[PDB]
C-alpha cells in the first residue's frame, strides 16, 4: 500500500516501501528484502488522509513510548 | 519502471513509479499523492497538445 492512517494524520516512509506478509506490516529498502519494524522515526508526516487514495489502518509504534515512564 | 532494464523485470504499482521520480528530483513525495488527479488532467491535456 503507499500509506498507512495512525490517528488523522498520514505517514510516509523516507525510503523504500512498505511491505506485508499478511501478518504484519513492515519497511524495507527497493533493492533487497530485509524487513525492518515500523517506527516513529523511519516516516514522517504530511497533511491528512482523506487526501491520499489507497491508503491502509495500523498504528506506529514509538520507541520512547515505552521509556518515557521512567 | 527500471527493474527489467536491470534485468529480470519486477512489476509495482504505478503511482508508487511515479512516486520514486518526484524522490529522483529532490521533490518529497507528499506531493504526487496529494494533487494525482491534477497531474492525470495535465498529462492528458498535453497529449492532446
Ligand atoms: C506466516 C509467518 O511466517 N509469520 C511470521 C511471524 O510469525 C513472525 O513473527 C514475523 C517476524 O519474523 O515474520 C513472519
Ligand atoms: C471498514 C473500516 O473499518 N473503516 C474505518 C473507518 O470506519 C474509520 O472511520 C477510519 C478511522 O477510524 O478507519 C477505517
Ligand atoms: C485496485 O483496483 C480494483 C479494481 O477496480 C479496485 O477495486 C481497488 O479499489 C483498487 N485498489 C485501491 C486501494 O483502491
Amino acid at each position: 500500500a503507499p500509506a498507512i492512517c495512525h490517528d488523522g494524520k498520514a505517514h510516509f516512509p523516507r525510503e523504500g516501501v512498505f511491505v506485508s506478509n499478511g501478518t504484519h506490516w513492515f519497511v524495507t529498502q527497493r533493492n533487497f528484502y530485509e524487513p525492518q519494524i515500523i517506527t516513529t522515526d523511519n516516516t514522517f508526516v504530511s497533511g491528512n488522509c482523506d487526501v491520499v487514495i489507497g491508503i491502509v489502518n495500523n498504528t506506529v509504534y514509538d520507541p520512547l513510548q515505552p521509556e518515557l515512564d521512567s | 519502471g527500471w527493474t527489467f532494464g536491470a534485468g529480470a523485470a519486477l512489476q509495482i504499482p504505478f503511482a508508487m513509479q511515479m512516486a520514486y521520480r518526484f524522490n529522483g528530483i529532490g521533490v518529497t513525495q507528499n506531493v504526487l499523492y496529494e494533487n494525482q488527479k491534477l497531474i492525470a488532467n495535465q498529462f492528458n491535456s498535453a497529449i492532446g497538445k
